[PDB]
C-alpha cells in the first residue's frame, strides 16, 4: 500500500496542472485563480481568432513531417546496423550517444551560426531541419533495441534458401520492427510538439509557431483563450495515437 | 561417384590460419561425421561448403562445377542450424514454403509437397501452430522438414540434437538414420559426441586443428587407431611403453613392458631398441589371482579404489613401478564367486592378439 | 545498400552536429563587430571577461540551482523506477506511456498552469488553510525554490527511463546470492545494486542537469530578475545586444561539463563489464 | 538428524508443485535428488535455503523451527547454477563477502580467505576478475565462497552441468573427497544417472512432487521397488508372467511370454496372479542354437545387429512381437564370436538374477 501509495503523488505531481487548465477553461475570470461561474464565450472567442489557429495549424504540420521523415532515416540506419557487421559500429553508436546526450541551446546557437553562414532564411525549412536533427537518435535508440532481442542467424537462414537481401528485408526484418517503428513515429511526434528552445532560435518571422506566439502574449498576459487551445489539442493528440497503434496492427 | 571435392582450401580470418590446407571427397548416399575437440575448425568447412564464407584460396567442385564463386543463392546445398534459426512470426506451413515460393514453383505443387515433407518428420497436425507454441523436439523437426523440402544435393547439419535431454536425443539419432535411408541423399554432421559420431555415422572423419588425422569406417577408427591422439579422443586408453628385444617369427615379437616380458603381435618392421607403445583398452585387460596362477607370465600390481558406476565397476590399479592401469568389467552381485579383495597381490593379463602396437 | 545508408547518416551527423559545434568554439576567440558581426582578430578578452564578479555570480548560481534539481529528480526516481520493476509485465508499457501524455501540450502552457496553482491567493493555499496544515499563506514565487520545483517538472520523464531500463537488465541470481551470504536490503544496495546500475545513474544526470541550465522560460516565468539561468545570457547576446562572441564564449562553459561527466561514464562502463 | 521435512507444500500460478514431502537429512552424507524435468526438486533446494516461503508445514535445522527465519539467518550456503560471481569485484573480494558482512575481525579475514582458496587449488589467482577465469575455475571460486562460511549445509543446484566430459569426471572426484575433508552434508541436484551412481551415498528419487524411492546406490539399481524407477536408472526388459504354483519357499513355477520357467519370488502369491519379471539387457544371453535337453524358455531371431564402439546392442524379436533389446560386449579378435542375423535363436538367463513385481 505504501508503495502504490508513491506511485500515485508522482502521477498526480504531473497531472494537477493540466486539469486545472481544463477547468479553467470553463472559468469565466481572466487571471483563473479564482472560480467564478461556468461560461462557454472562451471556446467561441477562439472560434474567431485567426492567428492562433494558424500557429496550432504550423505547430502540428512541423510535428507530423519532422516524425515521419525522422522515423524514415532512423529505421534504416538501424536495420543498417542491426544487419551487417563492420568496424565502425562502435564509432557510429559513441556519435549518436554524444548528440543525444547534448545541451539544447548549444545546438541551437550552432545550428543559427550554420544557417546565418550560408544564407538561408529562417522558416519553414530551417525549423524542419532543427526538428529531424534532434529527433533521429531516440528513433535509432528504439528501433535498434526492438530488433537486437532476435536471433541474427534467420537472415544466413534466408540466404540458404534462396532469397536476395530485398526479400529479406521486404519479408523478414520490416514485420519484426513495424511497432517499433510505430513507437518511434509517436515520439517524435511528441518531442516535436513540446520543444520550446530550439524553435525559439532557429525561426523567421514568415513561420510562426504556438511556442513564440504564447510567448509574445506573456508580456502583457494570456487570456483564456490559450486554455481552450490546449484541451482541443489533448484529443486531437490522442486520437493520432490511437490510430497509428491500429495501422501497425 | 564423387560429389564435392575440396583440393587446397585455405582460409584466414583475423591473422589465424584456421584451416592450413584441407584435401577432402564427398561420396554419394553416405553419412558423413566431422567429429573433433573445440575450436577445430568443423564449422569454417561447413559454411564454406553452404557459401555463408569464401575462401581465400582453392577450388571446391559439386558435380563437376566449379562453385568456388558462385553465391550461396543458387547451390542446390541446405543447411540445419544449431538456433533452430526459425522466423517467429510465420506458421509452421509458411517456413516449410518460404524455399518453394522463393524458387519460383508453381503454385498447384506446394501444398501437397508441404504436407507431404511435415509427413515425413511426423508434424502433419501442426501445420497452422506457430513457434514458440511448440517444444524443442518440434522446432527441430520444423527446422529439417524446412531444410529437406528443396530436394537438395546435400544436407548439412550444425550440432543438431545438442540441446535436448537424453532419450529424445537418442530416439531422434535413430530417426534421423532411417531418414537418410528413406530419402537417398548425402548428409554431413558435425558434432563434439564420440558415441553419437560411432552410432549413426558411415565415414568418420577427425580434425584437429584444421588437419584431418584420420578418414575411415567407425570400426576402423575404435579399433585401429593410428595416433595417439585419434586413440585417446575416441574411447579411453592406456599407454604402455616398451623395448623390442628380438623378433621371433613374422607377426611376434618379444619385448619388455614395464620390466616385464611378453609377446606382442607386430605387423610393420621394427629392430632392437626401437621404443614402442602398446596400447590396451580397460574392457580387455583382466585381473586375476597369482596364488594359483600357474598360466603365464603377467603384470604385478595393487588395487586401490573399486567404484560402482552402475552396470559397469572401474577398478584402478597401481603397477610395482607407479603407473596408473584402469580395469572395466561388467557388475554380476549374484555371482557367488565375484572378486572384492583390496590392497592385494594380483596380476594383469590381456589374451594374446588384443593389442595395438604404435612405434614413436 | 550498406554504403548510402551510413554515407547519409554520417553525412548528416557532421553537417549538422559536430561541424557547426567547431564554429561555435572558433567564434569564442574572434572580435566583435556591429554589422558584421564577426571579425578576424583573434582576441583573449572574450574568455577573460567571465572572470568579472558580475558575471561570475550568475554562472555559480545556476550551478547550483541545476544540481539540486539533478538530486532531487534521483531521490524521487530511483524508488518509482524500483517499484515499477515489480509489477506485472502486461501493465508495465501502459504505465510508462502515462508518463509522455502531459507532453502534449507545450511547456510554455504548462509552467503557466503550475504558476497559477502556486499563487498565494490561488489553490494550494486554500486549500491548505481549509484543511488546517498552515496559518499564513506561503510565498515561494520569485524565490529559488520555484525555479527548482520547474524544473524536476519538465525533466522528471527523462531521468526514469534511463534507471528502469538498467534495473530490469539486472540479474536476479546476483541479488540471490547475496541475501544467501547474509546480506541486508541495505547492503545490497551499497555494495552490489548501486555499482551494477551506475552507467544508468550518470546517463540520467545528463539529460537532466544540462537541459536544466538552458531553460530559460522556467526563470523567466517563476524566478524573476534576480534569480537567472545561462539561457537567459545566451539569449541576450544573440538575439538582443547581438554580441556574439561572448555568447560563444559562455557556452563553451556547458560544453567543458559535458566532458566531465561523458569520461565517469566511459570509466564506470569499462569496470562494469 | 539435521533437517527435517513434514507436510511441505507449495503452489505457483495455481499448480501443485509439492502436494506432501516427509524428509530426514542427516549428518555427514552425501546425498543426491534425482528425476526427470520439473519435478520439483530446485523448489525442496530453494525451501530450505530460505529464499521461498512455504505454504503448509514444519522445517527442522538441529531441532530449532527455521520455517518462518529469512535467509540471512540460517547456517546454509548455496552453490548456483550460473555461478553468480559478481563481476566488479575480484576473486578475494568475491570469497571474503560473507565474512564482511558477518562482522568479522579483520585480523583472520586474509588466512581464511586463503585457506579456501588452497582447498579448491586457486591460491594463485587471487586477484583477477570473474572474467579472465575459465569454466572450471569460475566454478570452484564458487564453491569456495560457499565453503569459507564454515555452514552446516551445502546445497548444490546443477552446479558441473555445462562442462566437458573430461572436466566433469574429474571434478566428481575432486567434490566427493571435499565432503570428506571438510565433515558436512551436501545436497545436491542433478538430471543425470551416473553422476547420482558414481557420486552419492544416498538418493532420493523424485516424480511430480512425489518420491519414489529412497536407498543406498546398490539398491535403486539392483532392487527397483516400482515400474518407474527401473526403465528410469538404466534400460529395463518386462516380461509378462502368469504364477501356476508355489515349489517351494523361493521358486515359483510360472508360464512366461508362453512358456515355462523357473522364477525367485519373495512373497505370498496365489495361482492365477499376474507378475512382472524384469531383467536388465546385459544380464541377457543369446546363446547357441536350440539344443535338445540343453536350453529351453525363449524363442526368437536377432533382426539386428548395432554396433555402438565399446559394446554391441542386438534388437532380438521374440515369437510374439516383442523386442527384448540385448546387450554385451564387442570382442572382435576373438575367433568365435556370432554375426548371425535371422535364423532361430535362443534367449536364457542364470535362473535368478531377475526382479519380480507384484
Ligand atoms: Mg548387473
Ligand atoms: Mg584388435
Ligand atoms: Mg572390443
Ligand atoms: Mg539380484
Amino acid at each position: 500500500l505504501l508503495r502504490g501509495g508513491f506511485m500515485t503523488a508522482i502521477y498526480a505531481y504531473l497531472y494537477i496542472p493540466i486539469i486545472i487548465l481544463i477547468v479553467n477553461s470553463f472559468n469565466s475570470s481572466r487571471f483563473g485563480i479564482n472560480w467564478q461561474g461556468f461560461t462557454t464565450k472562451w471556446y467561441s472567442l477562439l472560434m474567431n481568432n485567426d492567428s492562433l489557429l494558424q500557429a496550432a495549424q504550423h505547430s502540428l504540420t512541423m510535428a507530423v513531417f519532422s516524425a515521419t521523415f525522422a522515423t524514415l532515416i532512423g529505421s534504416l540506419t538501424a536495420v543498417a546496423l542491426y544487419r551487417y557487421r563492420f568496424r565502425g559500429k562502435p564509432f557510429v553508436s559513441g556519435m549518436l550517444f554524444v548528440v543525444m546526450m547534448s545541451p539544447d541551446i548549444v545546438m541551437a546557437i550552432s545550428l543559427l551560426v550554420l544557417f546565418m553562414l550560408l544564407g538561408i532564411q529562417l522558416g519553414f525549412w530551417s525549423l524542419l531541419f532543427s526538428h529531424i536533427t534532434f529527433c533521429l537518435p531516440f528513433v535509432v535508440v528504439t528501433v535498434y533495441s526492438r530488433l537486437k532481442g532476435f536471433d541474427v542467424r534467420m537472415l544466413e537462414a534466408a540466404k540458404d534458401l534462396g532469397a536476395s537481401e530485398f526479400t529479406i528485408l521486404r519479408k523478414i526484418i520490416l514485420p519484426l520492427a513495424m511497432p517499433a517503428v510505430a513507437a518511434g513515429w509517436v515520439l517524435s511526434f511528441t518531442l516535436s510538439m513540446d520543444d520550446v528552445v530550439v524553435s525559439s532560435f532557429v525561426t523567421g518571422p514568415s513561420y510562426e509557431i504556438l511556442p513564440l506566439k504564447i510567448y509574445s502574449m506573456v508580456k502583457v498576459g494570456v487570456s483564456p483563450e490559450v486554455n481552450a487551445l490546449a484541451t482541443i489539442l489533448l484529443v486531437l493528440s490522442l486520437v493520432m495515437v490511437i490510430a497509428s497503434q491500429l495501422i501497425a496492427r | 561417384s564423387p560429389l564435392v571435392q575440396l583440393a587446397g582450401i585455405r582460409k584466414c580470418f583475423d591473422g589465424k590460419e584456421v584451416i592450413p590446407q584441407l584435401d577432402l571427397t564427398i561420396n554419394n548416399g553416405e553419412f558423413l561425421t566431422l567429429l573433433g575437440p573445440s575450436g577445430c575448425g568443423k564449422t569454417t568447412v561447413l559454411r564454406l561448403i553452404a557459401g555463408l564464407e569464401t575462401v581465400d584460396s582453392g577450388r571446391i567442385m559439386l558435380d563437376n562445377e566449379d562453385i568456388t564463386h558462385v553465391p550461396a543463392e543458387n547451390r542446390y546445398v541446405n543447411t540445419v542450424f544449431q538456433s533452430y534459426a526459425l522466423f517467429p512470426h510465420m506458421t509452421v506451413f509458411e517456413n516449410v514454403a518460404f524455399g518453394l515460393r522463393m524458387q519460383k514453383t508453381p503454385a498447384a505443387e506446394i501444398t501437397p509437397r508441404v504436407m507431404e515433407a511435415l509427413r515425413m518428420v511426423q508434424l502433419e497436425t501442426f501445420a497452422q501452430r506457430k513457434p514458440h507454441q511448440l517444444s524443442g523436439g518440434q522446432q527441430q523437426r520444423v527446422a529439417i522438414a524446412r531444410a529437406v523440402v528443396n530436394k537438395p544435393r546435400l544436407l548439412l547439419l550444425d550440432q543438431s540434437l545438442s540441446a535436448l535431454d537424453y532419450k529424445l536425443r537418442k530416439q531422434m539419432q535413430n530417426e534421423l538414420k532411417a531418414l537418410q535411408r528413406k530419402l537417398g541423399i548425402t548428409f554431413v554432421f558435425v558434432t563434439h559426441d564420440q558415441e553419437e559420431a560411432l552410432t549413426m555415422s558411415d565415414r568418420i572423419v577427425v580434425m584437429r586443428d584444421g588437419r584431418i588425422e584420420q578418414d575411415g569406417t567407425p570400426r576402423e577408427i575404435y579399433e585401429e587407431p593410428k595416433n595417439l591422439f585419434v586413440a585417446g579422443f575416441i574411447g579411453e586408453i592406456n599407454m604402455f611403453n616398451a623395448t623390442v628385444i628380438e623378433r621371433l617369427d613374422e607377426q611376434r615379437v618379444r619385448a619388455n613392458v614395464e620390466g616385464r616380458e611378453c609377446n606382442i603381435y607386430v605387423n610393420f618392421a621394427v629392430e632392437p631398441g626401437q621404443k614402442l607403445h602398446v596400447l590396451l583398452r580397460p574392457e580387455d585387460l583382466r585381473v586375476e589371482e597369482i596364488n594359483d596362477d600357474n598360466h603365464a607370465e603377467g603384470l604385478i600390481g595393487y588395487v586401490r579404489e573399486r567404484n560402482y558406476k552402475g552396470m559397469t565397476l572401474e577398478s584402478v590399479v597401481e603397477l610395482e613401478n607407479g603407473k596408473m592401469v584402469m580395469v572395466s568389467e561388467f557388475f554380476n552381485e549374484d555371482d557367488p564367486d565375484f572378486d572384492h579383495s583390496l590392497d592385494q597381490k594380483m596380476a594383469i593379463n590381456w589374451v594374446e592378439s588384443w593389442e595395438v602396437v604404435l612405434a614413436d | 545498400f550498406q554504403n548510402v545508408v551510413i554515407v547519409t547518416i554520417v553525412g548528416w551527423l557532421v553537417l549538422f552536429v559536430f561541424l557547426p559545434n567547431l564554429m561555435i568554439i572558433g567564434t569564442s576567440f574572434l572580435t566583435r563587430d556591429d554589422a558584421s558581426f564577426v571579425k578576424m582578430v583573434f582576441t583573449l578578452d572574450n574568455y577573460t571577461r567571465l572572470l568579472d564578479p558580475l558575471y561570475f555570480e550568475v554562472l555559480l548560481h545556476s550551478l547550483n540551482m541545476a544540481l539540486i534539481a539533478t538530486l532531487a529528480c534521483l531521490v524521487l526516481g530511483y524508488p518509482f523506477a524500483w517499484f515499477l520493476a515489480k509489477l506485472p509485465h502486461k501493465v508495465r508499457p501502459l504505465l510508462l506511456f502515462l508518463l509522455i501524455v502531459p507532453f502534449w501540450t507545450n511547456s510554455l502552457i504548462r509552467i503557466y498552469g503550475l504558476k497559477i496553482f502556486l499563487s498565494t491567493k490561488g489553490y494550494l493555499n486554500e486549500f491548505l488553510l481549509w484543511l488546517g496544515v498552515i496559518d499564513t499563506p506561503i510565498r515561494i514565487m520569485f524565490t529559488p525554490s520555484a525555479v527548482i520545483i520547474g524544473l524536476v517538472y519538465i525533466l522528471l520523464p527523462f531521468m526514469v527511463m534511463p534507471l528502469y531500463s538498467s534495473i530490469e537488465k539486472l540479474d536476479k541470481p546476483l541479488l540471490e546470492a547475496a541475501r544467501d551470504l547474509g546480506a541486508s536490503k541495505l547492503q545490497t544496495f551499497i555494495r552490489i545494486i548501486i555499482p551494477l546500475t551506475m552507467p544508468g545513474i550518470i546517463a540520467g544526470c545528463l539529460l537532466v542537469m544540462l537541459p536544466a541550465m538552458g531553460l530559460f522560460y522556467v526563470s523567466d516565468l517563476m524566478g524573476g530578475a534576480k534569480n537567472l539561468l545561462i539561457g537567459n545570457v545566451i539569449k541576450v547576446q544573440f538575439l538582443n545586444i547581438r554580441d556574439w562572441p561572448f555568447g560563444a564564449a559562455t557556452s563553451i562553459t556547458l560544453t567543458i561539463v559535458m566532458g566531465l561527466m561523458l569520461l565517469v561514464y566511459w570509466r564506470a562502463s569499462r569496470l562494469l563489464n
